[PDB]
C-alpha cells in the first residue's frame, strides 16, 4: 500500500496500451480520482488496482529487471523512452537480450566498439549484440561446452542482421586469414531458395538457418558449417491470398527472356500453376530480374560452377512446368493425361526422360508382393496429389543439395575443436487467418520456449545455491501439457496423419475427430463458439484459432517410387540423378517430417548452452525509428518476455550488492552508525529502515529485495535528502535575510 | 513404435506381414503335409511334418491336409504349426513383441474366435490381439465407407452391406461355395 496525492499510475487506453496518470485524490481502502494528460477528468472503478509506477530516476535503466515495479506498462515505457529519446536499441531482460529494429542505420557497430567489448563481462557494459557474442566466446573458453546464440522474432524484426553482426564480432576478435566473405555471400542464395513473400511482409524466412562457427584449440576461427531445419515444403505447391512461393521461382520467371534461359521455355510468373495461385507476382520495390543476378553472382563466388547453376535453374523450370500437367478423368476411379500434352512434353524434354514413361507413371501406381506385381490406375485426385508431392520432393532435395555445396565451400580441413552456433528462427506467429504452416511454426516455438524456461529455471537454482536461498520460492511456467496436446499420440498431429489415410477423410471429419477426442477432455483445446471448422489452442503467448480448411491437402506427401526411378533414369544432365543419390521416408507426411526435423534441432541445441536474442519490430509501415505500442506489446508477449518479467516479479527481482546499496543510501545511514565494514553496516541499516526481513534477503554478495521495496527506499531517501536541503538552504537564506535586515538597521 | 503383425488365415493361403506395409511379406499355402511312405535311406534326416511351401515342394511324398475348411479351423494342432511357421520362419519375428490383427469370415462359430484367442495369449504370448471381419477390411482397402462387399475365398463366400460405416448385420449373406468346391 502506497497511493497518495502526487502518486502516479498507469491506466489502460485503446489508443496506447497505457496512459500515465497523476493520482489526484488520496486512496481510501473505492473509486479513484485521477489527473491526466489533456487536463484532468477521471474516476476509475476498482474491481473486486491500477498498475503503479516506478520513480523517474529508475526508468531508462539498462535492464528491465532492475526496475522496482515490474509490469507491462513499465517495460513498454522503458523500451519506448530508450528507443525514441536515447536512440538505444538494445536492452536486457534477465538473461535475454532484447533488440529493437532501429530500421535506419547506425554508427554503433564500429570496430572500435568491437574492441571495447572484448573481455568485458556482460554487466560491465551497456547492452549490445557484441556483449552477447562476447559472453558466448567467453563461455566457450570457460568450459569446452559449445554455445548457441538463438536469435528469434517476427519476420522483419532483424534476425538476419543481428546474426550478421554477431558473426562480425567473432571474425574481428578471433578471426584471422576467409569465413566472413563466404558466409555473407551465402545469404543471397539462402534467401532466394528459402524466403518468400508472406501476407504480412515480403522476405519472410521459412526455415531455421543454423551457422556453426568452428574454433581450434587456441580459439582462432577455423571455418563454418551451415545446417537447415524446418523447411516449409508445402509453400512450393500451395499459396494463400497474396502470398508468393520462394523467391527463386520469380527471379527465374523474370529472367526468362535471357538467352541462357530460352531453352527452359519459361513464361511470365503467373503462367504456371505453382506461381499463379497467390495473385501477386510483383513485390513493390523489388526487381526480381536483378535479384537473379545477385544470386548467380553469389553462387559463382561460392564456386558453384556455371554448369551446376544451369542445372539448378533447369530443375526449377522442371518443377514449374510439372505443375501445369493437367489430368483428365476417364472414370470415377481412373484418370489419364490427354494425348500429346504440351506441359508434359516440355517437362520431359527439360528432364530428358521418355514422354510416355512419365505419362504412364503419373497416372498409375504399382504394388508388388514378394512374388508378383500389379499396376493400378488412380483417381484424378490422387494423381494431382502425387504430382504435387513429387514437386515438393524435388524442391526439398535441391535445397539440401545447394546447402551441401555451400558447406563444401565453408568447411575447412583443420579439425574443429568446438563451435559457437547461431540460430535464426522465425518467432511465434499469429495472423487473422492461421493454417497448417502457422500450426507448425507455433509448435516449434513451443519446443524452443520449453528449452528457454528450463534453462532459466536451472540458472536461478544455481544462483540460489551460490546464495544459500531456498529453492521452493522459485517456480516456472510448464508448457509440456501443450506440447503433449499437439505432439503426443492421439494429439492434433496424430489425428491428422490418421485422417490422411482413413478413406474419404476430410477437413470436416478431421475437425469432428478433434472435438470428439479433446473438446472437453483438455483445458488447452477449445472450439470456436460459432464454427465447426476451426479449433483453438491455448499457446503460451495467446490463444490462437486455427482453421481446419486445407490442412489435409498441405499435410500429404507420398512419393511414388516409380516416378523417382524415372527421374533417376535421366541421362541428359549431371544434377538430376545426383539429387536423389543417398523406403519409409516416402510415406511420411509433411507433419511427420516436421516433427522429426524439430527433434533434430532440439538434439542439436540441448547439447549446447543457449544465449537468447529476441528481436521486435517497432512498426508495420517501415517508418524509421518510430514505435507503435499495440504491435510492440504483441511482440513482447510472443517473445515470452512479459512472462519472464512477471515470474521474476513473483520472486525477488531486485538484487543489490551491499556496496552499491551503500553508494545509494548513504543519506539513510548515519555517520555514527556506519561500521568498519559496509556489509554489516547495510545489514543493520536496512533492518532499521524496513522492520520485516521478509521484504528482503541477505545473500553472500547481494541484498535481495521483493518488488517495490527499492522504490520505497528511494522515496524515503529523497524525502530525507530534501529535509537536509531544507536545513541548509534555510540557514543560508536566513543569513541573507539577516544581512539585509542589519544593513537596513545599519 | 512396435508395428502390429497383420495375418490373414484364409482357407487357402496365409498372408502375413507388418502393419503399414503395402503388401504382405509372407504368402504360402496353409497346408500341412506328412510323409506317407517307408523311410528306406538311413540318415536322410526325417521330418514329422512340412508346412507351406515345404509341403508344396515335397508333395509327391506327402498327404496334404488343409486345417481350415469353410473358414472354420478343424484341427488345432496343425493350425498352431502353421502359425508357428508364420511367425518364426516366414516373418522371422518374435511374437512376444507385436500386436497381431487376425481375421475371420462373418457368422462362423463362436468357438473359433475363442480358441484363436486362447492360442495367441497362452501359446504365443502376444501382447495384444484383435479379430476383424474380412469383408470390412476390403472397404478400407478400396477407399470407401459405403458398399456391399462380395468376398470369396478358398472356403467361404459372403456379402456384407456397409453404409456410411455402419454394418447391417441382418442383411449379411454367407454362402458356402468357394474355390475348393470349384476345384472338386
Ligand atoms: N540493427 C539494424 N540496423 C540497421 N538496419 C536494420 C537493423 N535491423 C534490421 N535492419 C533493417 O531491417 C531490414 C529487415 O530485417 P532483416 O533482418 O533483413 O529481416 P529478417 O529479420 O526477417 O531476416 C534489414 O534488411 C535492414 O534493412
Ligand atoms: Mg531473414
Ligand atoms: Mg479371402
Amino acid at each position: 500500500e502506497l497511493y497518495t496525492k502526487y502518486a502516479r499510475v498507469w491506466i489502460p487506453d485503446p489508443e496506447e496500451v497505457w496512459k500515465s496518470a497523476e493520482l489526484l485524490k488520496d486512496y481510501k481502502p473505492k473509486v479513484l480520482q485521477l489527473r491526466l494528460e489533456e487536463g484532468k477528468d477521471l474516476e476509475y472503478c476498482l474491481d473486486p488496482l491500477p498498475p503503479l509506477r516506478n520513480p523517474d530516476i529508475l526508468v531508462g535503466e539498462n535492464d528491465l529487471t532492475a526496475l522496482s515495479y515490474l509490469h507491462e506498462p513499465a517495460v513498454l515505457h522503458n523500451l519506448k523512452v530508450r528507443f525514441i529519446d536515447s536512440k538505444l536499441i538494445y536492452t536486457y531482460c534477465g538473461i535475454v537480450l532484447v533488440a529493437i529494429n532501429p530500421y535506419e542505420q547506425l554508427p554503433i557497430y564500429g570496430e572500435d566498439i568491437i574492441n571495447a567489448y572484448s573481455g568485458q563481462n556482460m554487466g560491465d557494459m551497456d547492452p549490445h549484440i557484441f556483449a552477447v557474442a562476447e559472453e558466448a566466446y567467453k563461455q566457450m573458453a570457460r568450459d569446452e561446452r559449445n554455445q548457441s546464440i538463438i536469435v528469434s522474432g517476427e519476420s522483419g524484426a532483424g534476425k538476419t542482421v543481428s546474426a550478421k553482426y554477431a558473426m562480425r564480432y567473432f571474425a574481428t576478435v578471433s578471426g584471422s586469414a576467409n569465413v566472413e566473405e563466404k558466409v555473407l555471400a551465402s545469404n543471397p542464395i539462402m534467401e532466394s531458395i528459402g524466403n518468400a513473400k508472406t501476407t504480412r511482409n515480403d522476405n519472410s524466412s521459412r526455415f531455421g538457418k543454423y551457422i556453426e562457427i568452428g574454433f581450434d584449440k587456441r580459439y582462432r576461427i577455423i571455418g563454418a558449417n551451415m545446417r537447415t531445419y524446418l523447411l516449409e515444403k508445402s509453400r512450393v505447391v500451395f499459396q494463400a491470398e497474396e502470398e508468393r512461393n520462394y523467391h527463386i521461382f520469380y527471379q527465374l520467371c523474370a529472367s526468362a527472356a535471357l538467352p541462357e534461359f530460352k531453352t527452359l521455355r519459361l513464361g511470365n510468373a503467373n503462367y504456371f500453376h505453382y506461381t499463379k495461385q497467390g495473385g501477386s507476382p510483383v513485390i513493390d520495390g523489388i526487381d526480381d530480374a536483378k535479384e537473379m543476378v545477385n544470386t548467380r553472382q553469389a553462387c559463382t563466388l561460392l564456386g558453384i560452377s556455371d554448369s551446376y547453376q544451369m542445372g539448378i535453374f533447369r530443375i526449377l523450370a522442371g518443377i514449374l512446368h510439372l505443375g501445369n500437367v493437367e489430368f483428365a478423368s476417364r472414370d470415377s476411379d481412373s484418370c489419364a493425361i490427354p494425348p500429346k500434352h504440351d506441359p508434359l512434353t516440355i517437362f520431359c524434354d527439360l528432364m530428358g526422360v521418355d514422354y510416355e514413361e512419365m505419362a504412364h507413371w503419373l497416372c498409375h501406381r504399382k504394388l508388388a508382393t514378394a512374388t508378383e506385381t500389379y499396376i493400378k490406375p488412380i483417381s484424378k485426385l490422387h494423381a494431382i496429389n502425387a504430382r504435387d508431392a513429387l514437386a515438393k520432393h524435388i524442391y526439398a532435395n535441391l535445397f539440401n543439395w545447394i546447402v551441401d555445396h555451400v558447406n563444401k565451400a565453408l568447411h575447412s580441413t583443420v579439425k574443429q575443436h568446438s563451435f559457437i552456433g547461431v540460430l535464426d528462427i522465425y518467432g511465434f506467429e499469429t495472423f487473422e487467418i492461421n493454417s497448417f504452416e502457422q500450426f507448425c511454426i507455433n509448435y516449434a516455438n513451443e519446443k524452443l520456449q520449453q528449452q528457454f524456461n528450463m534453462h532459466v529455471f536451472k540458472l536461478e537454482q544455481e544462483e540460489y545455491m551460490k546464495e544459500q536461498i531456498p529453492w521452493t520460492l522459485i517456480d516456472f511456467y510448464d508448457n509440456q501439457p501443450c506440447i503433449n496436446l499437439i505432439e503426443a499420440k492421439m494429439g492434433v498431429l496424430d489425428l491428422l496423419d490418421e485422417e490422411c489415410k482413413m478413406p474419404k477423410g476430410s477437413d470436416d471429419t478431421w475437425a469432428q475427430k478433434l472435438y470428439n477426442t479433446h473438446l472437453n477432455k483438455c483445458a488447452l483445446f477449445e472450439k470456436p463458439r460459432l464454427s465447426n471448422k476451426a479449433f483453438i489452442i491455448k499457446h503460451f503467448a495467446d490463444k490462437v484459432e486455427y482453421q481446419c480448411e486445407g490442412f489435409l491437402e498441405k499435410n500429404k506427401d507420398t512419393v511414388y517410387e516409380e516416378q523417382i526411378k524415372v527421374l533417376k533414369s535421366s541421362k541428359k544432365f549431371k544434377l538430376l540423378p545426383e539429387l536423389f543419390q543417398d523406403s519409409k521416408e516416402h510415406k511420411k507426411t509433411v507433419g511427420h517430417q516436421f516433427r522429426n526435423s524439430l527433434h533434430l534441432l532440439m538434439e542439436t541445441l540441448n547439447a549446447t548452452t543457449p544465449h537468447y536474442v529476441r528481436c521486435i519490430k517497432p512498426n508495420d509501415f517501415k517508418f524509421p525509428f518510430t514505435f507503435d505500442e499495440k504491435r510492440a506489446v504483441q511482440q513482447l508477449r510472443a517473445c515470452g518476455v512479459l512472462e519472464t518479467i512477471r515470474i521474476s516479479a513473483a520472486g525477488f527481482p531486485s538484487r543489490w550488492t551491499y556496496q552499491e546499496f551503500f553508494s545509494r543510501y548513504r543519506v539513510l545511514m548515519k555517520q555514527k552508525d556506519v561500521l568498519s565494514d559496509r556489509k554489516q553496516t547495510c545489514k543493520n541499516v536496512l533492518e532499521k529502515l524496513i522492520l520485516d526481513k521478509d521484504k528482503y534477503q541477505f545473500g553472500k554478495t547481494k541484498i535481495f529485495f521483493r518488488a517495490g521495496q527499492v522504490a520505497y527506499l528511494e522515496k524515503i531517501r529523497a524525502d530525507k535528502l530534501r529535509a537536509a536541503c531544507i536545513r541548509i538552504q534555510k540557514t543560508i537564506r536566513g543569513w541573507l535575510m539577516r544581512k539585509k535586515y542589519m544593513r537596513m538597521r545599519r | 513404435e512396435t508395428t502390429a503383425l497383420v495375418c490373414d488365415n484364409g482357407s487357402g493361403l496365409v498372408k502375413a506381414g507388418f502393419a503399414g506395409d503395402d503388401a504382405p511379406r509372407a504368402v504360402f499355402p496353409s497346408i500341412v503335409g506328412r510323409p506317407r511312405h517307408q523311410g528306406v535311406m538311413v540318415g536322410m534326416g526325417q521330418k514329422d511334418s512340412y508346412v507351406g511351401d515345404e509341403a508344396q515342394s515335397k508333395r509327391g511324398i506327402l498327404t496334404l491336409k488343409y486345417p481350415i475348411e469353410h473358414g472354420i479351423i478343424t484341427n488345432w494342432d496343425d493350425m498352431e504349426k502353421i502359425w508357428h511357421h508364420t511367425f518364426y520362419n516366414e516373418l522371422r519375428v518374435a511374437p512376444e513383441e507385436h500386436p497381431t490383427l487376425l481375421t475371420e469370415a462373418p457368422l462362423n462359430p463362436k468357438a473359433n474366435r475363442e480358441k484363436m484367442t486362447q492360442i495367441m495369449f497362452e501359446t504365443f504370448n502376444v501382447p495384444a490381439m484383435y479379430v476383424a471381419i474380412q469383408a470390412v477390411l476390403s472397404l478400407y482397402a478400396s477407399g470407401r465407407t459405403t458398399g456391399i462387399v462380395l468376398d470369396s475365398g478358398d472356403g467361404v463366400t459372403h456379402n456384407v452391406p456397409i453404409y456410411e460405416g455402419y454394418a447391417l448385420p441382418h442383411a449379411i449373406m454367407r454362402l458356402d461355395l468357394a474355390g475348393r468346391d470349384l476345384t472338386d
